[PDB]
């Protein structure tokens, strides 16, 4: 069975209404739910210890 | 913030974050259009600063 | 594409009233679902970063 | 404008056509391509429309392609997808020699 847990796995519950953090923009996730236009835009990088 | 660790890695995955909600809820139009309304107006400017 | 990259931009995408390019549909037509899924497909995949 | 409005077949090459073509591939859907002769993305002249908004408003093309920002005049009319690629308003400068 493909289960969700985390927001996502919340929300298509209906537990909750909306998701405020910093949820990526993808394909997956956006099959069960919507996303609003964008908010911050932003990549993926590393960090190293200087 | 911490100034001893450093980022690195050119930009990729290129996206942005969002909002999630559900599909039926009709908030979603209003929601977009206020976010965008904020990006203008610099508010999400003062937000970052 | 300068002909000498004698010039630079800034943080690297650290932009003041960021925005985005995109696509524009008629009014609540049933492509858009299909042309998002579509895209953030493309984006998942990693063609478009090349 | 009683003669044929010129159809010049030209042939078209950059980004935004690729992002067509894969699109159309990835949902099997083909296209009359055309240019409008606003020449701009599109502005409310005394409330009307012009260009990409002006012909996606009339429906004369279903979609509008090219380099094309999201801002809610635009979404009033029209409907975004998920923006692609990132711009706005950005600075500019001349590079410094070390010291
Ligand atoms: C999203 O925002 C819309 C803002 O335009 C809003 O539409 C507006 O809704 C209000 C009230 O729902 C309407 O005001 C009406 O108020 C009374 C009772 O509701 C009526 O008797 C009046 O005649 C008046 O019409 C606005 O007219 C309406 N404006 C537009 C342009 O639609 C939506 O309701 C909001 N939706 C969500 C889900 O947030
Ligand atoms: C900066 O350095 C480059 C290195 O070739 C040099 O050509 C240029 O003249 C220098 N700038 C000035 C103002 O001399």
């Amino acid at each position: 069975k493909k289960e969700w847990n985390g927001m996502m796995g919340e929300l298509l519950s209906g537990q909750a209404d909306m998701i405020v953090a910093p949820l990526t923009i993808n394909n997956e996730r956006a099959q069960y739910i919507e996303f609003s236009k964008p908010f911050k835009y932003q990549g993926l990088t590393i960090l190293v210890k200087k | 913030q911490k100034c001893d660790l450093v980022t690195t890695g050119e930009l990729f995955f290129r996206s942005g974050f969002g909002i999630g909600m559900r599909k039926d809820s009709p908030w979603k139009q209003n929601v977009s259009l206020s976010i965008l309304k904020s990006h203008e107006n610099g508010f999400m400017e003062d937000l970052d600063k | 594409r300068d002909e000498g990259c004698k010039l630079v931009t800034i943080g690297s995408g650290k932009v003041f009233a960021s925005t985005g390019y995109g696509i524009a549909i008629q009014k609540d037509s049933g492509w858009k679902r299909q042309v998002d899924l579509a895209i953030l497909q493309l984006f998942g995949d990693g063609e478009m970063e090349e | 404008t009683d003669e044929e409005p010129g159809y010049i077949k030209k042939c078209c090459k950059g980004f935004c056509i690729d992002i067509l073509k894969k699109i159309s591939k990835s949902v099997k859907f083909t296209y009359d391509l055309y240019l409008v002769t606003n020449g701009k993305h599109g502005k409310k002249i005394n409330g009307t429309w012009n260009g990409m908004i002006g012909e996606v408003v009339m429906k004369r093309a279903y979609m509008a392609v090219g380099s094309l920002t999201i801002n809610e005049e635009r979404s009033e009319v029209v409907d975004f997808s998920v923006p692609f690629i990132e711009t706005g308003i950005s600075v500019m400068v001349s590079r410094s020699n070390g010291t």
